[PDB]
């Protein structure tokens, strides 16, 4: 919460940025290989009862 | 891998920095219900078909490839003979036509 | 709440078939990227001019 | 200390309904699920499908069922049991 390290940390760019946009890219990688792996049929089948 | 479906052929086509594959696929479609049995229980031999599958309209019995309906007569042909009709479970009677039967009778 | 999929009950029964009586011709596209763009940068006239 | 953990978007569930999905379509229609409309086959007709897979007649699954049933199911709980076995 210190906005004396925030305005220093300004000096060093878009660091910041480029990590929190990797890190969001691996959030939404997961997302797809889950995705990928198991949402590969449209239709929900059912077993009959007996 | 090449599609969904039964893959025929893929055509490439060039893209920037980039493939694009044209998967040409077969699907199934039009499907039908039919009763279907194992094998076929003649004179004591059970049938089984040689590339295709038991299928029945209500009525009578044919042979029929899997993935098209092509329903052709249960001859000795499109099937063989292994044992008897005791051990497979669901077999049902029906006749196994003899293409050679019409000629030495004739 | 996201559905899945719409229910599907295959009819199942221990003397039953589903044969198809026709086809239809599919073509569906894939893509896939090959290359990137071939990057260069001078370390020295990066860091320095 | 900033570090946040987003939940999945598919859930356990939801995850284990789609398993779930794909068990019926393989049990019920075999492969035909999987490259089309699901068309029902008995599962011993399924079986003998994949024996012919594998170059094996369809007469040796009909005339072994009970026995390749019998195996199946044990080598399915050896499964089971192997799992609630190894650490
Ligand atoms: C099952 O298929 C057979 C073969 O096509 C049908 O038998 C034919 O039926 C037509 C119309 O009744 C007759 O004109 C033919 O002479 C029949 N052929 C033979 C060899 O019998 C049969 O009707 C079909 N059954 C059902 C319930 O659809
Ligand atoms: C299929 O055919 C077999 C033989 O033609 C039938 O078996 C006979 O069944 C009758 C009545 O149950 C018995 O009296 C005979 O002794 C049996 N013979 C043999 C050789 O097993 C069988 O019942 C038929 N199945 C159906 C469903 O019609
Ligand atoms: C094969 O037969 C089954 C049952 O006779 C059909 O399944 C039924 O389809 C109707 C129409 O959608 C549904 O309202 C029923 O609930 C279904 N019953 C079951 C048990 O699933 C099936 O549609 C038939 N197949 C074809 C291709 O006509
Ligand atoms: C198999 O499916 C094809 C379509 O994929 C059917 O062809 C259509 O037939 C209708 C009426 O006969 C025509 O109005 C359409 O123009 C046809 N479409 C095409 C692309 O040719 C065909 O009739 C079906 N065959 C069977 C036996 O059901
Ligand atoms: C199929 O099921 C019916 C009852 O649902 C039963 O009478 C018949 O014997 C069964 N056939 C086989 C081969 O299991």
């Amino acid at each position: 919460d210190s906005t004396e390290c925030s305005n220093l940390l300004l000096q060093y760019g878009s660091f910041c940025t480029q990590l929190n946009r990797a890190l969001t890219g691996i959030a939404v990688e997961q997302d797809k290989n889950t995705q990928e792996v198991f949402a590969q049929v449209k239709q929900i089948y059912k077993t009959p009862p007996i | 891998f090449c599609g969904k479906g039964y893959h025929l052929m893929s055509f490439p086509q060039s893209a920037p920095h980039g493939v694009v594959f044209l998967h040409v696929t077969y699907v199934p479609a039009q499907e039908k219900n039919f009763t279907t049995a194992p094998a076929i229980c003649h004179d004591g031999k059970a049938h089984f078909p040689r590339e295709g599958v038991f299928v029945s309209n209500g009525t009578h019995w044919f042979v029929t490839q899997r993935n098209f309906y092509e329903p052709q007569i249960i001859t000795t042909d499109n099937t063989f003979v292994s044992g008897n009709c005791d051990v497979v479970i669901g077999i049902v009677n029906n006749t196994v036509y003899d293409p050679l039967q019409p000629e030495l009778d004739s | 709440t996201m559905s899945l999929g719409a229910e599907n009950s295959v009819a199942y029964s221990n003397n039953s078939i589903a044969i198809p009586t026709n086809f239809t011709i599919s073509v569906t596209t894939e893509i896939l990227p090959v290359s990137m763009t071939k990057t260069s940068v001078d370390c020295t006239m990066y860091i320095c001019g | 200390n900033g570090l946040t953990v987003l939940p999945p978007l598919l859930t356990d569930e939801m995850i284990a309904q789609y398993t779930s999905a794909l068990l019926a379509g393989t049990i019920t229609s075999g492969w035909t699920f999987g490259a089309g409309p699901a068309l029902q086959i008995p599962f011993p007709m399924q079986m003998a499908y994949r024996f012919n897979g594998i170059g094996v007649t369809q007469n040796v699954l009909y005339e072994n069922q009970k026995l390749i049933a019998n195996q199946f199911n044990s080598a399915i709980g050896k499964i089971q049991d192997s799992l609630s076995s190894t650490p």
